[PDB]
């Protein structure tokens, strides 16, 4: 995870890390309508948002630990 | 008379406020109506945008409704 | 110099060099009062500040001040003593003690050259014309002219000022910050400002009311 | 001055917004938003919750919707 | 000349037609010839006369703005 900062300041592009370690809802990936109460959009708009350029270099660290079968 | 009163006091506040808010590019909406044509955007999300904004200037402000196309 | 008791007020603040009876009538400053009227003609005075008090504190008095020999011989016995200031500068406090008695040592009250007369006629004129649409929305918010209208043309500009100044009723602050000063040029044409800016929020309000009668 | 001439006017709107309905306090939204300019706070953290106080501040309260941006 | 114990020790003087020097010793402290006394004319006046004359129009024009020491 050190490679992934010094790619994007190797590079000149912008960054976001985005942490997946023990993520196990669905609704963190997309978001929820509007029609629910506090609904908004899921962690990749949001980071699109943070960053504010159609190019940046996102990292979605570990991967693999992405857990299963509790809602989805 | 106190009726009276309070409806023309409600309406001395609501004249200053559009004092504060009648210049020709202080609707809100109005500057809503141009950042939408000047970031991006595709032409069919352009489409959808301007349907939504005309369906919120019908609508009675502070109404959830509202509340909701306008965070959209 | 020349320690001698002060006399407080409310909130209706007096003024140096100004023509002014005033009905003062406090509670537990009578003392300097009549110490003051019987001590041969010599009065000092600043108000007192907000939620206040009766007895006199010495958290009361405020920074520059005058210097107030007075001209009329005359008590109104009933609490409510009336009294004429007229000054010839301004004053200030050195040494003290917690009143009444008000005790006022003093120091050289340093006091500034008037040399422009051109610019400053040019101010007098303007300032002149602007008390008198000054006066005309604040008839409605309480003012009378004919006695600064006999006035018009007082040798001191600035005693015209101070008569014009009584009666601008804005804040305690603008009357004090604009008490607290030396000079006539830069200080009386920020008077004239605030002449201006209390027309055109005046002005604002006629508006705001078109505004209300349209709508309704 | 003309700062003077705007803050005299939004004084009046603060005489006639008390006494229109009653004062419930001295707008705890405005203490909310002087407490937000005393604590911290990182850039862009000031300016995600400068734009979230707008949006609480034009609905009507008591939704269910102003309810969780009070909270937050 | 007056002297104050303040640190000053003046001198007043009148002066009449300048000079150069010729070539110091240099100092401290310093010996020095002059060459002659120099007040010299304006030869062919016209140059010099429209040069006064648009300085006393411009002096008009410069002291208006100039008039911040309070003077008649």
């Amino acid at each position: 995870t050190s490679l992934g900062r010094s790619i994007a300041r190797s590079m000149n592009r912008k960054f976001h890390r985005i942490s997946l370690g023990g993520v196990r809802d669905e609704a963190e990936i997309r978001g929820h309508r509007r029609t629910y109460i506090g609904a908004m959009p899921g962690k990749l708009i949001h980071a699109m948002k943070q960053v504010g350029v159609i190019n940046p270099v996102i990292l979605l660290d570990e991967i693999d630990k992405m857990s299963s079968d509790w809602r989805g | 008379d106190t009726n009276q009163r309070e409806y023309y006091l409600r309406e001395q506040m609501k004249a200053i406020q559009k004092e504060l808010g009648g210049e020709d590019g202080l609707s809100d909406l109005e500057a809503l109506r141009k950042k939408i044509e000047e970031v991006g955007m595709p032409e069919a999300v352009k489409t959808k945008a301007l349907k939504e904004l005309d369906r919120l200037e019908r609508m009675q402000q502070g109404s959830p409704e509202a509340t909701v196309a306008r965070t959209y | 110099r020349l320690e001698l008791p002060v006399i407080p007020l409310r909130n209706t603040v007096i003024l140096p060099h100004t023509t002014t009876p005033v009905d003062v009538g406090r509670a537990k400053s009578k003392r300097a009062v009549e110490e003051a009227m019987g001590a041969d003609r010599l009065i000092f005075l600043v108000a007192q500040r907000d939620p206040e008090v009766d007895d006199p504190a010495p958290d009361d008095l405020y920074t520059w001040g005058v210097q107030a020999v007075v001209k009329q011989a005359m008590r109104l016995p009933d609490g409510t003593l009336q009294v004429m200031v007229e000054a010839r500068a301004r004053a200030q406090v050195t040494d003290y003690i917690p009143g009444p008695y008000l005790r006022a040592r003093g120091e050289v009250f340093s006091e500034i050259f008037p040399i422009d007369e051109a610019v400053v006629r040019v101010l007098v004129e303007e300032l002149k014309e602007a008390f008198e649409k000054y006066v005309a929305n604040h008839k409605s918010l309480r003012l009378d002219r004919y006695q600064l209208e006999a006035v018009k043309g007082t040798s001191d500009p600035a005693m015209l000022a101070d008569t014009i100044a009584y009666h601008a009723t804005w804040t305690v602050a603008e009357k004090q910050e604009i008490l607290e000063l030396t000079d006539l040029e830069a200080r009386l044409k920020k008077v004239l400002g605030l002449l201006s800016r209390d027309l055109e929020r005046f002005e604002l309000d006629k508006r705001v009311a078109q505004r209300v009668k349209e709508q309704m």
